């Protein structure tokens, strides 16, 4: 519902994202329903999750690296989360695969907090990762249809492309 | 015990690389 200006869109990605880390994290192939994101909801957390998973095994040994080499433990590692997010982009190309990353490295952090029980670090991680993923891309987002336009260019192999 | 701006390269690298890989169909 729209009470500021785009709240809409920050709702629906908060709920997918949420979903997609928290489930991941359990280490099985669940899918729970959204409260909010119904349509977008179930498209964009079937696609997020077969993009979030092809992206993070492909890359599965950079990632693995990366999180034995974060010292990530606590709410304070947040700042270098988001910022590493944020840098990805600091080119000024907002490509979806860069994004899609951000969302799957999410992903393998909120495993690695889950692994070792952390999940009361897993819920303030996912929310400041959609926070600061949406916050330093809201026109872009917007613009680009949110979640409708993210599951059409990741479905032109043969699902919906052409 | 401390952060390494690698991951920022990294995570960036694969990114691109991925953007490139999904936007590529089977073609």
């Amino acid at each position: 519902g729209p009470l500021g200006s785009e709240d809409d869109l920050y709702r629906q990605s908060l709920e997918i994202i949420s979903r997609y880390l928290r489930e991941q994290a359990t280490g099985s192939k669940d899918s729970k329903p959204l409260g909010e994101a119904g349509a977008a909801g179930r498209r964009a957390l079937e696609t997020l999750r077969r993009v979030g998973d092809g992206v993070q095994r492909n890359h599965e040994t950079a990632f693995q690296g990366m999180l034995r080499k974060l010292d990530i433990k606590n709410e304070g590692d947040v700042k270098s989360f988001s910022r590493v997010m944020v840098h990805v982009f600091k080119d000024g190309v907002t490509n979806w695969g860069r994004i899609v990353t951000l969302i799957s490295f999410g992903a393998f952090v909120a495993k690695h907090l889950k692994s070792v029980n952390q999940e009361s670090f897993i819920e303030p991680l996912a929310e400041t990762i959609t926070d600061v993923l949406v916050r330093t891309k809201r026109d872009w987002l917007v613009k680009q249809r949110g979640w409708d336009g993210f599951v059409e260019f990741f479905h032109v192999q043969d699902l919906e492309g052409g | 015990a401390e952060l390494p701006p690698e991951f920022a390269a990294q995570l960036r690298k694969i990114g691109d690389k991925v953007y490139c890989t999904w936007s590529a169909p089977d073609m």
